[PDB]
């Protein structure tokens, strides 16, 4: 049904934007150790900030300093560029903002009916941003690299991804579906 | 002391976040190449690359068994040509740190069965689960067909 | 002195037995999910002699004529593909991790007696195939004789 | 801290690049021995496109769709196959040699560091489909709107 | 001291009377595939497993690359089988040597051109000879067709 | 193969041969040929429950196995305990044998009431899921084993149950499909 | 044509045979340093005898022992099997023995035009000569194995397989092209 | 790809450009980036036939490659005899050259007597192995000189050629290729 596929896409679209958007936002991205306060204490972190977990200083959160200048060194350049994209997490920022214009999109296709194209931009927005989401979780891994755990902040963009190309497989079956009707009236 | 192997240690060679971000690399090169082949109603369908066929292609070209159909437009053979190079060497890397963890060992005899207990495992579940999926299958088929009647 | 049957060293016996097994289970369950549905009568090449032939190439990675197409089927298809990929991969590191450590311990390349048994289950399976073929023919001449 | 492209590490950068030219080289005398003949037309589908696309899939040991049949068409790709074998073996052995060697100095799996330039390939190669794609559908519906 | 590779350094993994036992291995294989295909009357071809044909076949199978056709019956099913295992030992062989080779010195760096040399110089010779097959029929073609007319 | 009589003979016998195959092999104590103490380390043959020894000076004394032993057993993780326990319990063995069972009750009630055509595809199915468990079963046996030896008979004939399983269920999808060929022409003409 | 057919084939079969028969009883199979009837001087080794080269015992042929008893010594019984298969040399012999046959049965498929088997049963043979032809090679190979170089009469068994091999092709090709004409008959 | 006067001119600057190309990584000694002695070590820029300095005490003093020096050479076997023979002809960029000039003359030639369609094929054939010769020249060229450094722009000038003569190569085939799809589309008529 053409109904239940429109459902489903908006539903899964609002749910995908609204984990997105939490797991940016939250710090549940990954439990560590270390000082929160700039002692060795188990913490939890994640884009922006971390905090103490179960500890003296309790709460209290502290800015994550994405560049090491302490020793003033550089290395390669590959690594001051992945640094910066790291630390404006420009690509979990730029799924939210896809993720936003597939929704806007969806919602504006049923104000046009006969423009299509809305529909496939919703879905190609939907797929560059699960595009996008790969790219932050690659970037923001291999950050951490150079004991831990990943938490549910994480894991809600994991999810999200998942859900975002799962849309986006509808929403292109909803382009698919309504040239395909087109054609058919025609012949008729 | 050598601990004995896990259940499942067929997947140490690579770290969990490899495994993680292969099957999400999996999903999203499954959704692209389904999109950029059916998206465009010009391109109808001269193809077969469905959803579930993209999927299936991806798969059989992770795990290197060849293909049914093979993607014919410019941007599908981008897509299958960039799957490739990192099936390529995401299992050379696999294989070569397998050989690296089996040569050296930290703190040779023949791999034993519980090395690959664990892939044994998946392997019966899989069957189990797919003919559970054919059996609902046949009785839905069943049930409708006497409705039908 | 290595073995004949030398190049089966890397992995264990049980894990032959297993892999024998394994492939027979395979191949049934492919057998069943194809062809057991009436409904789907059929659509698909897919008995239990091509079963065995698609299993057989899946564990050897060597180009398949036909694919599953159902979704049970390709499950079926995607475990054995899993399972056959982690198989060649550890038989390979291992193989690798064997010769690499004799080479250090206190000529350099393989020798033919590493390989000689591969070679001898290769003629005798040539052999096997061209008394296969001779005797249906036989046996087909024989009924074209009665035929006639 | 591992290069974002390590993995290009077990071959020196020449090979790489020699690896492209005979690539090209393949490609253009496939495209050459394929269709250059007005006497085979055409037969078979192996245009300067289609023999591009069979080197890749030769080169990555993925399926084919097509195979040629000439005699020289086969000379070339009995060669490009040949070549890949060794190429691709010889890779495989010098990154397991690398792992070894690293290994036995005095944390034991692959990290996504040393895989990262990979999975950036792999999604900016889908980038650039998705606007190629784009790019061809712009163009035809431009064509037809104007047209009608 | 560690001298210069070879030209042609890329067979020392395997010795050279397993490289000529797997040329006489593939000829019979070759050979015989093509026999059990399509010398019974009673299966005419529904198979295209000519000696040409057959020993493409051969040729992709030992170097991994699939195959455009498959045998279909017992008998080259049997064979294929057979040459598939014995592909996938002799692949695997050579892959573990030149990773035993390249870890262990006797009397690591990344593998330079001239380790390779050898298979570019092949592969160059091949495209040089295909090309001269190539203008060879074309100009046979040419003075026969001019005959008939 | 071909006809019906002598199909539905064949995979009735087969059946009960793969029956009285796994009967023995889960009820007999030759499954391993090891050193053991079945009470100084001594040749024995194990099996599923009790070891018996072996050209010992207390030859045919036989012990249960100690599948959970005492005095440090240093403990493990859950995936060991949990494998243990299946193997203690030899869960897979058993329900291979009930479903070799009931897949042989299905074919023997298979002759009463004919036009049920869907008991020889239960058959079939329970005879295919018998094997993978006989599978499975083997498999979690040789793993706990591994935790100079040789297999015994019984696990011989319990190898070849899951062979002749595998070979008679493939044999009753057969009849099914036949049956309901069967019926495709006679609804046609 | 058939009669080059025939031609070629009766040109390879009786090249091939005369090529594997000198390869069985010749000498020069292997070059290697060793020893005449009982110094280590170079000589060349065949499948029965052993000869010596430029020393002292210049032009002296000694029988190969391949049961090395001296220190009573078995372990395993595949050895011993590969040593009297070595030994007996049952598989160069049984590639003789089998071109000879296919030779007769092309010989005889002349005298009876009408019975195509024996065509059939000459292409079988060379192509079993050919398959027993490796197996000899890869036995002596092996057991050799149990500086060195190989000579013209190993040479020669080795180019004798692949002409039994061409002429196996050939063979096949012609039952097939008399079956086909005899179908067009009966089209006819 | 279009038309047929845009793909003359095409193909004719192409090779034009390759020769060019071509010629001018011949004839220039920017090649590698390697420090050695072009008389103690300094940084040189070296090219195929002579090595020459940079930023030394004298600098633009250019010498002469050593490729068979004296002075306890070693010597070798016969395959690095021969590599280091063709290193210091430098054939195959030489035979890239004449075969690239042997195009050039026939895609010039092909519009005189138009008639004569196996001049642009033969020009075809001659880019493709202008290109081969390309390669198997830059090939020997790196195994000897690896027997840190940078490639000159004289290096990545030939790499250019290459590339370029087999588009140019690949053209002139597709003009062979519609060149007698018209002499049979209009033998339909």
């Amino acid at each position: 049904d053409r109904g239940v596929q429109m459902l489903l896409t908006t539903v899964g679209a609002f749910a995908a934007f609204s984990l997105m958007t939490i797991a940016v936002g939250t710090d549940y991205w990954l439990y560590s150790r270390g000082v929160c306060k700039t002692e060795e204490v188990m913490t939890h972190s994640g884009l922006w900030r971390t905090c103490c977990l179960e500890g003296n200083f309790k709460g209290l959160c502290k800015q994550i300093d994405h560049f090491p200048e302490d020793a003033d060194y550089e290395a390669d350049t590959a690594e001051y560029f992945l640094r910066a994209v790291r630390a404006s997490s420009i690509f979990p920022i730029l799924s939210v903002i896809l993720l936003f214009m597939g929704g806007l999109c969806i919602a504006a296709s049923e104000f046009y009916k006969t423009r299509h194209n809305i529909i496939l931009s919703a879905g190609i927005f939907f797929v560059s941003a699960g595009l996008s989401n790969i790219i932050g979780i690659i970037v923001y891994i291999s950050a951490n690299a150079g004991s831990y755990s990943y938490g549910w902040s994480f894991y809600f963009g994991a999810l999200s991804f998942i859900i975002a190309e799962m849309v986006g497989v509808l929403a292109v079956h909803m382009f698919i579906d309504r040239h395909k009707q087109l054609r058919a009236t025609a012949r008729a | 002391q050598k601990s004995k192997p896990g259940v499942f240690s067929f997947l140490d060679p690579l770290a969990y976040e490899i495994w993680m971000c292969i099957v999400f690399a999996y999903i999203g090169v499954s959704v692209v190449l389904f999109l950029v082949s059916r998206f465009s109603p010009y391109e109808w369908s001269t193809n077969e690359f469905g959803i579930f066929n993209s999927l299936w292609f991806s798969l059989g070209a992770f795990m290197q068994q060849g293909c049914d159909i093979s993607p014919r437009s410019l941007s599908g053979r981008i897509v299958g040509g960039v799957w490739w190079f990192f099936t390529l060497i995401i299992i050379s890397s696999y294989t070569a740190n397998l050989a690296a963890f089996l040569t050296v060992e930290r703190m040779t005899s023949a791999l034993s069965l519980s090395n690959v207990a664990g892939v044994f495992y998946i392997l019966v579940g899989g069957l189990g689960l797919a003919m559970l999926v054919a059996l609902i299958e046949f009785c839905y088929k069943s049930r409708a067909e006497a409705k039908r009647m």
